[PDB]
């Protein structure tokens, strides 16, 4: 017969096991729950929802003196599997979850050794709340944490801790999320930079209650920005430069305003999409958002100035006067500064000829004035180009270089010199 | 049946569903696991999740549930609720959104020799890495990892029912084609538990997308709007519609690029070839708009302020035009006398200025013809290379 | 006190819920199905799922729950919660979500002879592969497949309900409890028992009961709100052949505007149909065709503009081109000396300018002729396409018989 | 633990968790209700629903769970699963979905005196009426109403939770700085708690927690308001363009379409309630109507500018108003103004007459164009003034909206 | 309480929750059903589903649960879990998306005479036949049908508490107004079962939509573009912008039609009045584009190739312009030199002839434009008067 049945009946039935009582000899004693986390897949991070969905294996380990047996009395049974609804397990809960899933949904068996060491390694899909810092999107790095607390007992009754490991006879705590190099699936969008784990204590509270301790697993991740750079920033930048290029069209083309307005509307569309892709927080304006606002304002200036140029180009001596001051400003000085290129029948006949000559001379003078106004308009729009396009290019370069010079700080916990890396335990 | 009722009461009277079904604790339970794909509900490319409707066929022998048919009216088989007997805990490792294990506890078929057959339904929402290089002519390869969670290989062993899963009752997708499917058994060593081996079986499905929805709704409009790129150079500058047409083409192209972007995951692993084509087309279109603005500015160059330099007259007016063949290009009376002479002189000056202006217009025309020829060369070499 | 108490206490005492009520070893339970439809909630084309509010009626015989009426004061019928009784695990096999069982586990009516009568209500979301070839004039052929989830054909024998000795081979629709959908009309509603001959009498999937719903869309809404505007807007391209070919004519503006409108309408249609790739919707083919035609019209407008604005300086009008395009094709449809010199110069210059203008006018006329010819061609193409689509759509009629082979009507 | 198990077996031998603890018939059970807010997750304005992650601090007394610590080796208190003892069915009455009860069932803490403490956790969706008058410069007043679904005032008396020291009552939501996550779109201004009764229903009583929260509108400013300001600038600009440019309709129509698109997109973020019109929507409608009138007046100006004596005759009132009176006020005054020989003389005379007629015709055409220019300038000034005043007034009114210093609750 | 503990132990010791609470099996259980509407959560017009927040008050007598107060210290009321006693399987017949019956099994009040009162909560997602013909000024009437699923009128009888459902604690919607609400009890006689009555209670609420939101957010833009419709006829053809304005108006109206359709069910039972108005406007905008293309073609007609027919001149230059009152319409070498001057004069004469012909064509085009403008204004006036 299977000796396992006899052993389990002896442990749980004959000895009157109570799964609602802490596993300690004495009431004042404490239970140490070792904890560790294994990340098997970083499913997603919805910035709109400010949620981090992660597929993890949450390891627990404690001692139950009531589940101890002598392996010799029974057959050499060195390990045993029991369902968690038969033994006492600690209900560690994820406090910062978005949905109502406070703890694992699949309750797998627990492994019990003859010395009482109980181990429990259930899988879980956790949806935790991660505030998003959109200051440098899409060159941003996020800092999401999973905060685990024990609410069924207070710090005087069970003590959370970090799982210890041995390499050369000395126990060193595991201050990191465990990533198996082969059972891990690298995420396409995010790459893990730091993954410390820390046991926090809050001295302003008391061990009376359940807000005195927790174990928090942090996860600092950087976004791979190639997708957004290729698909969102390059088209926007090129379309933006088209606006500055709109200064070079002659006023007789009949398409200056159309070009500038098309650029502005494209910028607005890109701004709306950027809005759609981010949370509605007010902590800061995203980098791409700042660039879009700046470029839209600049293109509005371009439109207004093209309008002024057009109004100048279509003036005639019939409505305006070309004063000497404007003439010398926009036809002598600025063009050089900006390097711009450069018998009765006989009497009737004679009177008619004189009148024709006078009319033609008047028409020529009118056309001369019209040409002068044309030149004034060209000077204005050349000055506008030289004043605006450099600002456009400098602003674009500055914005998209400042964002690219934004790296995670190479060490979590600014005031801490420890690396919290798997390769160099403390 | 009185006989069946008595039998079932006898079997489970002293049965402990917590213990493994083995005569001796050192033996191991052999479980033949076989997957049956009933439907492919969806493949969410953006979220990289594949939702399938399967049945997880499992078999094993429970020596505690054997009976002699002679004592029970010759009953050879019975059906028992899955919650009354020991079951193996199979877990889908790469779960993404759904449940890790089986949640529909259906009944199982128990043979008189102890053999058990259990085929519970499931909805596996498993993680799927999406390669978008050839979207929408892409093929997807993503898997389902199944294994025993709490028992190692020396306690419960799983082996596949057959080399491939069962698609006999598979419902035709209408959006994917099952190119291939295979199941492989692995022995793995996890850092948790380095002493003993953990088994698992991985089923994978090579899925080929049927490219008709996206060809009709995405690619054909993309190509149609791309093929308008060249028309800019054939439009005369006097029409006052070059910028309108070119800007419309550019904006349509970028809108289509955005639409394509909404259909693929944000991963940076690789860039779609269709998206890369669209980006190349946009870059060429923007270069075309730059050169078009240069052409327009040249066509309206007033001779008063601009004198055509020799280096452009020699090249654009004497060299290229001959090179290209396909085109078809090339008191009172005293005052009255003074006024007539003035009129004649002014007409001569106006004729000179008009000749200069027409020379500038000719330069613009040759420039845009050169660009049209370059565009045709690119189109021809591209259409030859793609074929 | 209520006599039903001791009756039910005797029945359910010593009664195993897990044992199939087979009298002997070869006995087979006849499970009887009848489907009643009360509301066809929706048909999610994108999700390819049909949602229905049905009452499924299931009947079997359990010899264990039989009494002798005279013993219990003539009680011939009791109600027992279904969780206390054996049930045939009849489930909807082709559901989209994981919901196999019924929504509400009602009570089971039990008669003194053992008869069991269970009528649970359910909201069923079932798969229905949708054919888009004729949208929005399409008709869909959706089915509800019911089979036992546990027992095979050697234990349970699924059958259709027999009423008054005549089999009920249709979905029952009660005029009292039925709300006509408004978007879909039910034309046929047959039911039949189906066998999967690839499997033996074991395997639990051998036998099925399939209830069919052949529903026809009412197309007025889509005609008014999508098709009619699309066609009316698409017909505007042909107008570009009457606008002047010069600055301010706006040929390209109108052409490109109509092209973009057609693209937007294509996207809209895309949002209204499933992403399956088995067929292209008819309206989608129409939209692609008119997009291609209007792209051709854009090219033709560009060509006409290029021809009309030509000048003698750049392009020289030959005799072949002049003869062709202005011939047959239109058919088918001291001080004194100085003063004298100045006057001569003036006359000469004016004459030269006038001749140049005349040549420009000749080019303009050639352009107009090309415009007229291409207009007729384009109108022909557009009319042919629109008429073809109209004919194909209006001639799609739902089949006369539920199953084309059979001659039966499958109605009450 | 042997002694704790013995104590548990003694306590629950005959204890019925379905019976309210009342030593004597007619006794009431005092229940203290507190709330701790750990994270104000969402405030969905479309569905008028607030999602919060909270602890529900409850406490009462059960005379049946009493023991002498000396008899059990000094066990002062126990942690007992909540399903084993009687608890009041305290639920969120104004939830939006059907979830009344709590989510996480933590153990209760029973002290030897009979005092039960239970601090469950839940993710609640509470329905919150939203006032949209000043969206997005608005402050909301969202409540969570807790009471016993089952027991009324003749059975349980609700009170306020005591502070950590257990000296005074706490009349407000508790926030633990070590476990609170700032929302980032809302700032909590007030958070009082108050007991409420109904005059007509003596058997009603609940404890309500209020959350006066002020939106931080930077997002809506940046992504909706400034773009519309630029569009309005373009709409005003349309009146400075000359009618000869041929781009007046392009500009005006583009502005109109852009502002309409902004309104359509913004319609997705405001509640569909009809009690008032949000300030943002009022501003957008004002700009849309202004731009539509801009289109109409631009069409009028274009019509005026393209008139000639061959088609129209200038009426006296138009000349009086637009040629003489307005321009001085608008600072737009225009500047002040032998057979063969016989045949040749006839030809020259004809040419002269032709030129004279052309000059007169051109003068009248120029008069019409001047009327158009003057009207366009008048419209420019009027529209600039109206747009500036309207925008400034609307946003000034929006800016003077802050939650009251006194929550009134 | 010790007394209450003893009482509850005695009540349920030999109580079967599977049996109807009747002294004799021939009687029926009188159940008093009353619906209390707490909140109207939503009305999904696209899916035709109405979500409501209700409490389903039910009362009945269970003689098996009676006791004498003097024996238990004077206790006259207790609270029992509803999972411990017989309950009526009351089901919502026209459920559309939610649960058919009650799922939140709260406790119930129980008097010493057996009188029970159970007031469980529920979210009823019922089916609403939405009639969009006056949207957004529409009135919706849709109901909630309740009844005992498995018992006929001779075993379990349901009666309403009052003629109307209880809205004392109703939460004002801010999007609909409760015009009326009633509850009616129906005796049905199905065909399955033609000998016994099948009871049913149907509550209905007449909801009146508050239209301010949809007015401001949909109708005002639609009306504004509709009023821009006829503006093209006042735009001169020399501007070269008529196609821009016409096409912009057409596309704006199309966008607004597409916005409206996504706000109503796809049913073809009736066509909304607003959509009908929008389509009428679209048809007239298409007519405007065609006729304005005709006008543009007329305006640029070349005088050389085309000669104005006499009827055109009479109609559009001699008669119609007078009709309009409010308009401002109008109604050796020396020999060569001499020959050159003569040539100049002759060419000016010919050019003047051609230009006069062209100006006549332009006048005709303007007159056509103005006729169409006045016709559209007539339609505007007649529609405003008749509809408003
Ligand atoms: C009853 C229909 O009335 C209208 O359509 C109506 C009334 N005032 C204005 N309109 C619209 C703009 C209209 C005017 C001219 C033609 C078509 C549509
Ligand atoms: C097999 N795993 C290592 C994943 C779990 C052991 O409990």
């Amino acid at each position: 017969v299977n000796e396992e049945e006899r052993l389990i009946n002896d442990l749980l039935i004959v000895n009157k096991y109570n799964k609602h009582v802490r596993p300690v000899k004495h009431n004042n004693e404490v239970v140490n729950i070792a904890l560790s986390l294994t990340l098997s897949n970083l499913i997603s991070l919805k910035e709109t929802d400010e949620t981090l969905t992660s597929n993890v294996w949450m390891d627990h380990a404690w001692y139950d003196h009531r589940l101890t047996w002598n392996a010799s009395e029974y057959s050499d049974i060195s390990i045993l599997r029991l369902p968690p609804e038969l033994v006492w397990i600690p209900d560690i809960v994820l406090q910062n979850n978005n949905d109502g899933q406070y703890h694992v949904a699949y309750f797998c068996n627990v492994l019990v050794r003859p010395n009482g060491y109980v181990t429990w390694l259930p899988p879980a899909i956790f949806r935790s709340s991660c505030p998003i810092n959109v200051l440098y999107f899409p060159f941003d790095w996020q800092n999401c944490s999973l905060k685990f607390t024990a609410l069924n007992y207070d710090a005087n009754e069970i003590t959370m801790d970090l799982m210890t490991d041995t390499i050369d006879g000395k126990d060193y705590p595991i201050e990191w999320i465990i990533i198996d190099p082969e059972a891990f699936t690298e995420n396409g969008e995010w790459e893990i930079i730091h993954k410390p784990a820390k046991k926090n204590i809050y001295p302003d509270k008391f061990p009376n209650g359940t807000n005195y301790q927790d174990v928090t697993f942090y996860l600092i991740i950087r976004r791979k920005p190639l997708f957004y750079v290729i698909n969102f920033i390059t088209p926007c930048v090129l379309i933006s430069f088209l606006a500055s290029l709109a200064f070079y069209l002659p006023a007789e083309s009949g398409e200056k305003m159309s070009t500038a307005i098309s650029v502005l509307l494209a910028q607005a569309v890109f701004l709306l999409l950027t809005s759609q892709r981010l949370p509605e927080t007010a902590l800061a304006v995203p980098l791409i958002g700042k660039y879009l606002m700046f470029i839209m304002s600049l293109v509005t200036g371009v439109i207004v100035n093209c309008g002024i140029v057009l109004n100048f180009h279509f003036r005639t001596p019939s409505t305006h006067v070309l004063s000497t001051r404007v003439k010398q400003i926009f036809l002598e000085k600025l063009p050089r500064i900006l390097h711009m290129s450069r018998h009765d029948e006989i009497k009737s006949g004679i009177d008619s000829t004189n009148y024709i000559v006078k009319q033609i001379k008047e028409k020529n003078a009118y056309d001369e004035e019209v040409g002068n106004w044309n030149l004034v308009g060209q000077t204005i729009d050349r000055l506008s180009m030289f004043i605006i396009t450099p600002v456009m290019v400098l602003g674009t370069i500055f914005i998209f270089v400042m964002g690219n010079f934004n790296h995670p700080p190479a060490k979590p916990f600014e005031g801490d010199p420890f690396d919290y890396s798997s390769d160099h335990p403390r | 049946s009185e006989h069946e009722t008595r039998l079932v009461a006898n079997l489970l009277e002293n049965y402990n569903k917590v213990i493994r079904p083995v005569e001796h604790h050192t033996h191991f339970v052999d479980i033949t696991v076989g997957l049956q794909l009933i439907q492919l509900i969806s493949v969410d490319e953006v979220n990289q999740i594949v939702e399938t409707n399967v049945r997880l066929r499992q078999q094993w022998i429970d020596v505690r549930l054997r009976w002699n048919p002679a004592d029970y009216g010759g009953i050879k088989k019975i059906r028992l609720p899955s919650d009354d007997v020991w079951l193996p805990d199979l877990v889908l490792y790469n779960n993404a959104d759904g449940d890790f294990a089986i949640v529909h506890m259906t009944k199982l078929l128990l043979d008189y020799t102890g053999k058990i057959m259990w085929t519970p339904p499931a909805i596996f929402k498993s993680y799927c890495e999406i390669i978008v290089t050839h979207f929408p002519f892409d093929q997807q390869n993503c898997t389902m990892k199944l294994g025993i969670w709490t028992y190692d290989g020396t306690k419960v062993s799983i082996s596949p029912e057959s080399d491939r899963p069962d698609l006999s009752t598979f419902m035709e997708s209408g959006e994917w084609v099952m190119k291939d499917y295979r199941g492989w058994k692995h022995w793995v060593y996890y850092t948790c538990c380095p002493d003993t081996p953990y088994l698992d079986i991985t089923y994978h499905f090579i899925m080929q997308r049927i490219p008709l929805y996206f060809v009709v709704n995405v690619i054909i409009p993309c190509l149609l709007f791309s093929f308008l790129t060249g028309l800019v150079f054939y439009l005369p500058t006097d029409s006052g519609e070059k910028m309108t047409l070119s800007i419309s083409v550019l904006l349509s192209l970028t809108v289509f690029l955005l639409v394509i972007v909404e259909l693929i995951p944000s991963t940076s692993s690789a860039v779609p070839l269709i998206g890369k084509y669209m980006l190349f087309t946009m870059i060429f279109v923007i270069s075309s708009i730059i050169i078009t603005v240069v052409v327009i500015n040249t066509h309206h160059r007033s001779p008063s302020t601009h004198t055509m330099p020799q280096w452009v007259r020699k090249i654009f007016i004497d060299t290229i035009p001959n090179v290209m063949f396909f085109s078809t290009m090339k008191p009172d009376v005293k005052s009255a006398i003074e006024g007539v002479k003035y009129i004649a002189e002014h007409m001569k000056s106006d004729e000179e200025s008009s000749n200069a202006a027409e020379e500038w217009k000719y330069v613009a025309m040759v420039i845009d013809h050169i660009l049209l020829c370059v565009f045709m060369l690119i189109c021809i070499i591209g259409t030859v290379s793609v074929f | 006190e209520n006599e039903e108490g001791r009756l039910i206490e005797k029945l359910l005492g010593d009664y195993d819920k897990r044992i199939i009520p087979a009298k002997t070893l070869d006995h087979i339970i006849d499970v009887t199905l009848k489907l009643t439809l009360t509301n066809l909630i929706s048909l999610n084309e994108k999700e390819e799922a049909l949602t229905t509010n049905v009452w499924i009626e299931i009947q079997w015989n359990d010899y264990r729950l039989s009494w002798n009426t005279s013993e219990y004061e003539g009680i011939d019928l009791v109600r027992i919660p279904s969780e206390l009784l054996w049930l045939p695990d009849v489930v909807l096999e082709n559901n989209v979500d994981g919901q196999f069982e019924v929504a509400y586990y009602a009570n089971v009516l039990v008669y003194n002879d053992g008869s069991m009568y269970w009528l649970p209500p359910a909201i069923y979301r079932s798969t229905c592969p949708i054919a888009v070839t004729y949208f929005p004039f399409d008709w869909q052929n959706c089915s509800l497949v019911f089979r036992s989830q546990t027992y095979n054909a050697h234990e349970v024998n699924l059958q259709l309900s027999a009423e008054e000795g005549e089999a009920v081979e249709w979905i029952h629709i009660d005029p009292e409890d039925f709300t006509e959908n408004g978007e879909w009309t039910i034309r046929h509603r047959p039911a039949k028992k189906n066998y999967n001959w690839q499997l033996t009498k074991d395997d639990t999937d051998f036998q099925e009961i399939i209830f069919f719903l052949i529903i026809q869309r009412k197309p007025l809404f889509y005609i008014i709100n999508i098709i009619a505007p699309c066609v009316l807007i698409s017909s505007l391209v042909v107008l570009v052949y009457f606008l002047p070919a010069q600055a301010g004519g706006q040929k390209c503006t109108l052409s490109i505007s109509v092209l973009l409108a057609q693209t937007i309408f294509l996207f809209l249609i895309a949002q209204k149909v499933p992403e399956t790739s088995l067929n292209v919707p008819l309206i989608g083919k129409y939209l692609i065709f008119v997009m291609f035609v209007s792209m051709l019209i854009v090219m033709n407008c560009v060509i006409v503009l290029n021809v009309s604005l030509r000048t003698p300086n750049t392009h020289s009008l030959s005799e072949k081109i002049k003869h062709l395009f202005l011939g047959f094709l239109p058919k088918y449809l001291p001080e004194i000396k100085s003063c004298v010199e100045a006057c001569n110069f003036i006359a000469k210059s004016t004459k030269e300018q006038n001749d140049s203008g005349s040549e420009n006018e000749n080019w303009v006329l050639i352009g107009k002729v090309i415009d007229k010819a291409c207009f007729w061609i384009a109108l022909l193409l557009f009319s042919i396409g629109t008429l073809a689509i109209f004919l194909t759509g209006h001639f799609n009629q739902v089949p006369e018989f539920p199953f084309p082979g059979d001659p039966r009507k499958y109605v009450p | 633990s042997v002694m704790e198990d013995t104590l548990l077996s003694v306590l629950f031998e005959t204890y019925n968790p379905k019976v309210r603890p009342a030593q004597t018939v007619g006794d009431k059970v005092t229940v203290r209700v507190g709330l701790t807010l750990t994270n104000l997750l969402i405030l969905n304005e479309k569905i008028e629903e607030m999602t919060t992650n909270v602890f529900l601090n409850l406490a009462w007394t059960d005379y049946r769970l009493q023991w002498d610590p000396a008899a059990y080796e000094g066990i002062k208190d126990l942690r007992i699963p909540s399903s084993d003892v009687w608890q009041p069915d305290i639920v969120l009455m104004n939830n939006n979905d059907g979830s009344f009860e709590i989510t996480l069932h933590v153990n209760v803490l029973v002290q030897h005196t009979g005092a039960v403490s239970w601090q469950p956790s839940a993710i609640y969706r509470s329905s919150c009426t939203i006032k949209v008058m000043y969206f997005p410069f608005d402050w909301q007043n969202c409540t969570m109403v807790f009471k016993s679904y089952t027991y009324d005032t003749s059975e349980v008396t609700l009170q306020h939770a005591l502070d950590a020291k257990g000296e005074r009552e706490v009349k407000e939501i508790v926030i633990n700085k070590d476990a609170f996550t700032e929302n980032g779109q809302w700032s909590i201004e007030h958070k009082p708690s108050r007991k409420n009764w109904r005059s007509d229903d003596p058997s009603y009583e609940d404890v309500t927690f209020y959350l006066i929260i002020q939106r931080k509108p930077l997002f809506y400013i940046v992504y909706t308001i400034i773009p519309c300001i630029l569009i309005s600038i373009l709409a005003i600009l349309v009146f400075y363009l000359p009618p000869d440019a041929g781009e007046k309709m392009s500009l005006s129509i583009s502005a109109l379409l852009a502002v309409t698109v902004f309104l359509l997109l913004l319609a997705d973020k405001v509640p569909e309630t009809s009690l008032s019109v949000p300030i943002i929507i009022r501003y957008l409608m004002f700009i849309m109507i202004l731009v539509a009138f801009s289109v109409i007046l631009s069409v009028v100006v274009l019509n005026l500018h393209h008139r000639s004596p061959n088609t129209h005759t200038m009426p006296n009132w138009i000349r009086q108003i637009f040629i003489e009176t307005l321009p001085p006020f608008l600072w737009i005054q225009r500047p002040v103004t032998p057979q063969d020989l016989k045949e040749a003389v006839e030809a020259i005379k004809y040419i002269a007459e032709q030129l004279e007629s052309a000059s007169e015709f051109d003068d009248l055409k120029k008069d019409w164009q001047y009327v158009a220019m003057v009207a366009d300038r008048l419209f420019l000034y009027v529209f600039f003034v109206i747009c500036s005043i309207g925008t400034f007034s609307i946003f000034l009114d929006a800016s003077h909206n802050v939650p009251p210093d006194n929550p009134f609750a």
